[PDB]
């Protein structure tokens, strides 16, 4: 439904979800390595209502 | 479908047995070590080529190659491995049956030819997921790559 | 374009094979070990100079030097390596094919002459990027330097 920027992260809204991208790179919704989670990974926070 | 048997060199009289698919494929006994010419037979590549010759004669299609430090048992697009064990003869550190599922980053085979994948699982020491690592032959590294399917 | 083959000394009868560019360059068999004068042939520098003599005779231009603990295979500004493997004969710890791409800081060659670069990649243990490290010959260190191009 929307494009929004938030702390270097491109972001989309969704059915109920908020999906922010990677910190340095806008067009990337996946972490660099699922070994060693590295604090810049994309986040999937469902709006809990 | 694929598989690797590492070889690391003998040590003066043990049995080297490679079970593929249930049968007792590829037996060899390192000699007694009494005569001085038997020190040639603990060479890793000589042992690899003898194990691969036994492997080719005792399996039907099963294309295997003598690598730098392995033999690369492949199944010919039909049947699978379905059972893969290796009676070392010495302790665990003589010949290693290694597959696509090593359980740490330290236990990981030395050459493992160019297109090869390992699902690193666990080690139960850090709260970590299970990540996949591919080898490269031009640059001898182990970088992380995708899943299979 | 460059390359290094470390040598670490023999161990009484194995094959030492250095593949450059696909061909089977530079074969040598360490002797049986029966006669007492064959202990000279597990010297690392004697083995290095014999492997380099084989290397110079079995390649065309290919300037190689016998270092402290290596031989330094160079390509003469035209063609490249394109394939670089080394059948150890013993386990991984006899002669090491090492390139510009070692995968940790621990695995890193001992001398590696003065102008040399290594892209340290991964090790998949810490969330770390990939950094480059240069050797110095006056002060035997490994400090970090730039990228190549």
């Amino acid at each position: 439904n929307d494009v929004f920027f938030f702390r270097n992260r491109l972001g989309f809204l969704s059915g109920e979800n908020i999906i922010l991208s990677r910190t340095a790179k806008y067009f990337n919704f996946y972490p660099a390595s699922i070994a060693n989670l590295s604090d810049d990974d994309p986040i999937d926070v469902a709006v809990s209502t | 479908q694929d598989g690797l048997i590492n070889v690391r060199g003998g040590q003066y009289g043990r049995e080297l047995i490679v079970h593929i698919n249930g049968k007792d494929v590829a037996k060899y006994k390192i000699p007694d070590g009494s005569q001085p010419e038997h020190v040639n037979n603990t060479d890793a590549q000589w042992l690899a080529e003898e194990l691969a010759k036994q492997m080719r004669t005792n399996l039907s299609d099963w294309t295997v190659n003598v690598g730098q430090g392995f033999i690369h048992v492949t199944a010919p697009s039909g049947q699978q491995i379905d059972s893969f064990t290796t009676k070392d003869g010495y302790a665990d550190q003589l010949i290693n049956p290694v597959t696509h599922y090593a359980q740490s980053f330290s236990k990981l085979p030395p050459n493992a030819p160019n297109g090869y994948m390992v699902k690193i699982v666990g080690d139960a020491s850090k709260s970590a997921d299970q990540y996949y690592v591919r080898y490269d032959a031009e640059r001898k590294v182990w970088t992380e790559t995708l899943g299979w399917n």
